[PDB]
RNA sequence: AGGAAUUCCCAGUAAGUGCGGGUCAUAAGCUUGCGUUGAUUAAGUCCCUGCCCUUUACACACCGCCCGU
């Protein structure tokens, strides 16, 4: 009888489009696709996506490590990489570099969390490489 | 095997 | 060699089906007279006075499961098994709406109070909301688990609340088909679900004596609405809630359970509760003289009364009320419809018309105009032609039953081995004769028309001849195990019984010598008859194959599959060797004889068949299952011609290139009209993809083309559409969506279109947003991987440092080295 | 100089021309060798008419769940 109540909560704060409070539940829920649907929802909205990194302050501890193993799915993907990058961006920053270690499970975290973000970082660097071609034009357009 | 079964 | 077809004629002994619910309804400005009761595949209107049916609506292969009349009066919705909904008009008697949304039995239906929107539940987790006006069906909600027993209208709010046979009660919001509030409270089925005190009251029926009650404010956060736990009321009867009703606009609650007794509540409201309150509180002051928060609780649970409970004869399966005296009409497991009255007393039955068990023995009179049919407690007679029971006659219990050769007496059978005897006229019973020490199984008539045969569980075949009317037993013939059936020649020559073992024995009438023996069924025969000239006999079994044997040497022609379950009768026309068949699959079937063939099939039944009988003249043929019915097929002139027959039951995009072009033009049509609009105040599509701006629909047109054919579609795109892409594209990387996405295709038609792009002057502003705006969004991206760069390098670098002050070492070093090897398939 | 329908054909191929043999089967107004002359169009799609398969070797790069009874 709890989940079905948990469950009729985040199916109504996805209705009314409250993705900042369905971060809490889906998480708690372990609901990994829920997630990383939300964390894209959040992001296209303009104000929402300035509110983020606050919102993850407010979460507990336990919540921010179930979290850290959903992004490690999400950097395989090709597709789901840049919404993964994000949120390793403000664990890196906001948190204490010993409270990281700190984490269960951070050690097979940072085992497959290296070779796919290195993956990512040589592809950007040959579209950074592309957009050198705008400058290009600029200079034969008359 | 009785006819209760069978029939009624 | 050309056969005739038989059609059903006509449906009778049934006053109401077990299964449905009893609705009163209105006709003629007489709201209580008149009563809908669902019977197999028809619903009847009966008056209660009269005891006549005023009307039948037709129904089509499916048994009826729920009724529901409409508010004005003038319509009565239909459910059936199969799942579609059919309304009928009350005063033409016929319907032309039918809604087929649902794929199970249709469990309920409701209606609003205007009558617009029609609610159904079915035992498919689904609800379907209809447009009854504009005959069409709204939509569907689809949260429910399991079968749907109740759905409720509200009418403030436009608010649906339903209950199913899971644990739950969910409500609904219609307006956007959302459900924004689920009930986890109760263990067991919710049974039922009622509306009391101007929708602020809700009443819910469970599998146990206590019976809950919340109460609703209008406004995990609650939504909508609050419900909160004011209380339970108990219940004398102990098992489950079969059904909870309230009559319109009524003070009255009704609670049934499985037993006969129906238990009636009284709510107090308004200046009653109010004027309750306030002698309750003077009687505490007066207690207080002779010698508050405790009257006031008192109050709450006197809240609602019990008055005196209606009993009836039988269990209930459904019940209407209706209040001006209340009126409550019943419908019992027997088919019998009674009707009581309370501010109780029986004011009228209708229980001629049907028997009260299943027809188990049946038979003609010698002419045509006489139908016999028996069943337990019970014999009736049926006029042919007019179908109203002539007269009735008590008995101890029906098996088989012969009509005598005279037309006004009648031989019964009985599980006690008792025979009884009636006159018509007189309807009382002559003498009993007590002929058979175990059951009566069968009995048989003789050619001449004097004498009879009994068999029965007693291992003796007795004879016995008629003697104001009696019968004396002339001879008894003893054999080895019980007797199925029994049935001699159309000549007085030859005697054919069946026994528990899978033989049929022929004996000499005459002399009581054996003659002859048939084999070869692995379970026991059931019925048995002999053809009009006496060539032919057939045999059917519990097995499902019926076999044909010749009298003249014993020897089998045929053996067929027939039913698909064990044959219950079997009989021959009289004229011909055509015989009817009916067994547990539902069905009759006729066949030839000559020909081993299969003719017909007759699919009125929706139960097994217990017993046929077919008329000395051959027309009409009856026959009992074990739904309540009885049905008539008469035989038609139109002629029927096998292989026709047999063939009946055989019977019974836009490219992605294109994609982009109409994008783009859909786009530039949007932003002029929006101009437009714009200036006043000094399409489907984009609702179909959710209201989202014209810039934004073009995207995922982009993202929908697969990534194999991106490029030549940007290479046959003509340039005419290049600039507003250009434009479009600058639009996407500022907002940071799929950026690698578009600066591929951006990339792309630059260099194509490089040299057309610099000669118009007109690109130069567009470029230069470009140029800033794509270096500046793909270096912010590279920057926040690179930045993960440092803190999970750094990270690693710590988690390494750790393992070295464990380095027992070399046992470390295996096991740490041991973790960090996988494996590859290599071709050595 | 042979209608309607219909059959076959991509390089020494289509078509024309001559000269032999009758070989343990077949072949007589027919069968099979051998040489001579030697072209037009086409080297690609699944649109019609059909056929064969599939929809559970982790370099880089790419890609990221067939559906129903
Ligand atoms: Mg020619
Ligand atoms: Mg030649």
């Amino acid at each position: 009888e709890e989940q079905v109540v948990r469950q009729q909560e985040l199916d109504n704060l996805l209705h009314e489009k409250r993705y900042l409070r369905a971060l809490g539940l889906a998480i708690s829920l372990d609901r990994p696709h829920t997630v990383l649907t939300v964390i894209q929802a959040i992001r296209r909205d303009p104000e929402a996506c300035e509110k983020l990194e606050a919102t993850m302050l407010r979460l507990r501890r336990d919540q921010k490590e179930a979290l850290l193993r959903f992004c490690v799915t999400w950097n395989t993907n090709s597709r789901h990489c840049h919404e993964a990058q994000a949120v390793l961006g403000v664990l890196l920053r906001r948190e204490a570099p010993e409270e990281l270690l700190a984490y269960e499970g951070v050690r097979a975290a940072l085992e497959a969390l290296l070779p796919y973000t290195e993956r990512h970082f040589q592809r950007l660097s040959r579209t950074l490489q592309a957009a050198a071609f705008l400058d290009f034009l600029w200079h034969n357009m008359k | 095997i009785s006819v209760h079964k069978l029939k009624l | 060699k050309q056969y005739l077809r038989y059609v059903a004629s006509a449906v009778f002994g049934v006053i109401g089906s077990q299964k449905g619910n009893i609705v009163f309804v209105t006709l003629r400005g007489e709201k209580g007279r008149y009563v809908a009761v669902p019977a197999c595949e028809h619903v009847f209107i009966w008056d209660l006075r009269k005891g006549e049916k005023i009307l039948i609506l037709q129904g089509l292969k499916q048994e009826v499961t729920c009724l529901c009349p409409s508010p004005d009066g003038l319509h009565l919705a239909v459910g059936y098994e199969d799942g579609s909904i059919r309304i009928f008009s009350l005063l033409s008697g016929e319907g032309n709406v039918t809604f087929n949304g649902h794929k199970a039995a249709i469990t309920t239906l409701k209606y609003d109070q205007l009558g617009g929107r029609l609610a159904s539940g079915s035992k498919d987790t689904d609800i379907i909301v209809w447009d009854v006006i504009n005959e069409s069906g709204l939509y569907r909600l689809k949260g429910h688990k399991d079968a749907i027993t109740q759905a409720l209208f509200l009418r403030e709010k436009n608010l649906l609340v339903t209950s199913g046979k899971d644990t739950m009660v969910k409500w609904w919001d219609l307006d956007t088909q959302h459900c924004f509030k689920t009930m986890v409270g109760h263990r067991t089925e919710v049974w039922g679900l009622v509306l009391l005190s101007e929708e602020k009251r809700l009443i819910t029926g469970a599998s146990d004596s206590e019976l809950r009650v919340w109460d609703i404010a209008y406004l995990p956060e609650d939504r909508i609405l609050s419900c909160r736990k004011a209380g339970s009321i108990m219940r004398e009867g102990r098992d489950r809630v079969v059904n909870l009703a309230v009559d319109k606009t009524g003070r009255i609650l009704a609670c049934h359970g499985t037993d006969s007794v129906l238990e009636l509540f009284c709510i107090l409201s308004k200046k009653e509760i109010q004027k309750k309150m306030d002698k309750k509180m003077k009687k505490a002051r007066k207690k207080a003289k002779l010698h508050p928060e405790v009257n006031v609780e008192m109050s709450l649970q006197d809240e609602i009364q019990r008055v005196t409970n209606i009993k009836t004869s039988a269990k209930i399966k459904s019940f209407d009320l209706i209040h001006s005296e209340l009126k409550a009409v019943f419908l019992l497991q027997n088919n019998l419809v009674e009707l009581y009255s309370l501010n109780p007393v029986r004011t009228s039955r209708i229980t001629i018309g049907g028997h009260r068990s299943d027809v188990r023995t049946l038979s003609f009179s010698s002419d045509n105009i006489a139908v016999l049919s028996a069943a337990a407690d019970s014999i009736k007679i049926w006029n042919r032609s007019t179908l109203q029971c002539i007269r009735t006659m008590t008995c101890e219990y029906a098996l088989c039953s012969f009509f005598v050769p005279g037309d006004r007496q009648v031989v019964i059978g009985t599980k006690t081995g008792k025979l009884q005897l009636y006159d018509l006229a007189s309807g009382n019973l002559l003498e009993t004769i007590d002929a058979h020490d175990g059951a009566l199984w069968s009995m048989s008539l003789s050619p001449d028309q004097r004498g009879f045969v009994t068999g029965g569980a007693d291992k003796s075949v007795k004879f016995w001849d008629f003697e104001r009317l009696s019968v004396k037993q002339t001879r008894t013939l003893q054999l080895d195990e019980d007797v199925l059936c029994v049935s001699y020649s159309p000549n007085q020559k030859l005697l054919a019984v069946s026994l528990l073992d899978c033989t049929v024995k022929i004996f000499y009438v005459d002399t009581l010598k054996f003659f002859l023996s048939l084999y070869g069924h692995k379970l026991p025969v059931i019925c048995m008859d002999i053809s009009h000239d006496g060539a032919l006999i057939a045999t059917g079994s519990a097995d499902r194959n019926v076999k044909i044997w010749g009298l003249d040497f014993g020897d089998c022609h045929k053996s067929l599959f027939a039913h698909d379950d064990s044959v219950m009768y079997l009989q021959f026309v009289p004229k011909s060797h055509l015989f009817f068949t009916a067994g547990k699959d539902h069905k009759i079937k006729q066949w030839d004889a000559d020909k081993f063939e299969h003719i017909q099939t007759l699919e009125g039944h929706h139960q097994e068949i217990w017993c046929l009988a077919v008329s000395p003249s051959g027309d009409y043929v009856v026959s009992s299952s074990h739904d309540k019915s009885l049905r008539l097929w008469e035989r038609t002139r139109e002629p029927l011609i096998l292989e026709e027959e047999r063939e009946m039951e055989r019977e019974a995009t836009v490219k992605a290139a294109e994609r982009i072009m109409e994008a783009i033009e859909l786009y530039r049509e949007e932003t002029a009209k929006m101009k437009e609009h714009k200036a006043i105040c000094k399409n489907p599509i984009l609702m179909a993809y959710g209201s989202i701006s014209p810039s934004a629909y073009v995207l995922e047109i982009f993202k929908g083309i697969k990534s194999s054919e991106l490029e030549e579609s940007l290479l046959v795109l003509p340039f005419s559409y290049v600039p507003d892409i250009l434009k479009l594209f600058n639009e996407f990387i500022q907002l940071g969506s799929d950026v690698e996405l578009i600066c591929r295709c951006l990339f792309f038609l630059l260099r194509i279109h490089f040299g057309q792009i610099t000669s118009n002057q007109m690109l130069v502003p567009v470029i230069e947003k470009l140029r800033e705006t794509t270096i500046s969004k793909v270096s912010q991206v590279r920057d926040v991987i690179g930045f993960n760069m440092a803190g999970l390098d750094y990270l690693k670098r710590e988690c390494e440092a750790k393992s070295e002050v464990m380095f027992s070492h070399l046992e470390e070093k295996k096991r740490k080295r041991k973790k960090r090897e996988k494996l590859i398939l290599t071709l050595t």
